[PDB]
């Protein structure tokens, strides 16, 4: 199928307490694999899914290394982002950096990604030609001018389509059935009386993979969409997802509702009822 | 800059019963900045050694954390996540329900 | 694997 990776970076800086803390998490897909923080004890990038642990010693120090160096480079772009807000040198501020490739099936590149964002919000991305920058506004136009003069995009280009797409590729290749293979949703129905007249259908999907899924309720076939409450799906804590789907229903018409569940790894959409 | 309220889900990685051991989540997603207290309370009191995810956000830069802890349920104990961040004006506690 | 880039913004 479709893939992707991910790396995720967030500087906060916290003048007059030292260094900002930077955090970097890697994903495949909507599985973490990777994390640093630079004020862990002994600061380094550590396995977070079973199928990186085989990476060797050489894979784990060249990308501790990488990620001291950027905490310092971070440091150093917050400094010149207070400077081109004019803002005060007391306040903290957030960066954060987002970066990555999509391939198809055929495990070739669909699309790059390297974006960042200042205190919450759009500050610069490079465009899908990857050859360009997209500024937000004129602090970031001197982020584009300096990028542009040293041909960054030129630079970045030869890691989303080469390192990025050959190591996602190999993760790909030894996570198996953990990252090509989709986990269905175990599904039930619960029945919770509210009163004589009325009880909620609550229908549950549970330790599915990837986290994409659709959950609607009909009452003879028709959506319930307006008197749904929908969950925003979950982390499990086990790299598996949870939702729910609720319906408050008059007693006695239980009958005419059903759960409709669509998930990549189900067999067909599922059709579920209060039984 | 940009403020964004936390959202927060109080749940069992596995369906509850009562007397077997599971784990109690509070996620906590879609706030900014960063900064975030997080306690899981077991009758009112701090549960201790509770772990989180590592730092992540989504698509709209707006960051996510799992708080969790291993736990029995029983029919007695009461469990809560209270959530403190900037944009609330008191802490946030929401009720585990074992229904939800 | 992560990228290698020294650019400051």
């Amino acid at each position: 199928g479709s893939h992707s990776m991910r790396y995720f970076y967030t500087s906060v800086s916290r003048p007059g307490r030292g260094e900002p803390r930077f955090i970097s998490v890697g994903y495949v897909d909507d599985t973490q694999f990777v994390r640093f923080d630079s004020d862990a004890a002994s600061p380094r990038e550590e396995p977070r899914a079973p199928w990186i642990e085989q990476e060797g010693p050489e894979y784990w120090d060249r990308n501790t290394q990488i990620y001291k160096a950027q905490a310092q480079t971070d440091r150093e772009s917050l400094r010149n982002l207070r400077g081109y807000y004019n803002q005060s040198e007391a306040g903290s501020h957030t960066l954060q950096s987002m970066y990555g490739c999509d391939v198809g099936p055929d495990g070739r590149l669909l699309r790059g990604h390297d974006q960042y964002a200042y205190d919450g919000k759009d500050y610069i991305a490079l465009n899908e030609d990857l050859r360009s920058w997209t500024a937000a506004d004129t602090a970031a136009q001197i982020t584009q001018r300096k990028w542009e003069a040293a041909r960054e995009a030129e630079q970045r280009r030869a890691y989303l389509e080469g390192e990025c797409v050959e190591w996602l590729r190999r993760y790909l290749e030894n996570g198996k059935d953990k990252l090509e293979r989709a986990d269905p949703p175990k599904t039930h129905v619960t029945h919770h009386p509210i009163s004589d007249h009325e009880a909620t259908l609550r229908c549950w999907a549970l330790g599915f993979y990837p986290a994409e899924i659709t959950l609607t309720w009909q009452r003879d076939g028709e959506d319930q969409t307006q008197d749904t409450e929908l969950v925003e799906t979950r982390p499990a804590g086990d790299r598996t997802f949870q939702k729910w789907a609720a319906v408050v229903v008059p007693s006695g018409e239980e009958q005419r509702y059903t759960c409709h569940v669509q998930h990549e790894g189900l067999p067909k959409p599922l059709t579920l009822r209060w039984e | 800059m940009i403020q964004r309220t936390p959202k927060i889900q109080v749940y069992s990685r596995h369906p509850a019963e009562n007397g077997k051991s599971n784990f109690l989540n509070c996620y906590v997603s879609g706030f900014h900045p960063s900064d975030i207290e997080v306690d899981l309370l077991k009758n009112g009191e701090r549960i201790e050694k509770v772990e989180h995810s590592d730092l992540s956000f989504s698509k709209d830069w707006s960051f996510y954390l799992l708080y969790y802890t291993e736990f029995t349920p029983t029919e007695k104990d009461e469990y809560a996540c209270r959530v403190n961040h900037v944009t609330l004006s008191q802490p946030k506690i929401v009720k585990w329900d074992r229904d939800m | 694997i992560p990228r290698r880039n020294v650019a400051t913004l």
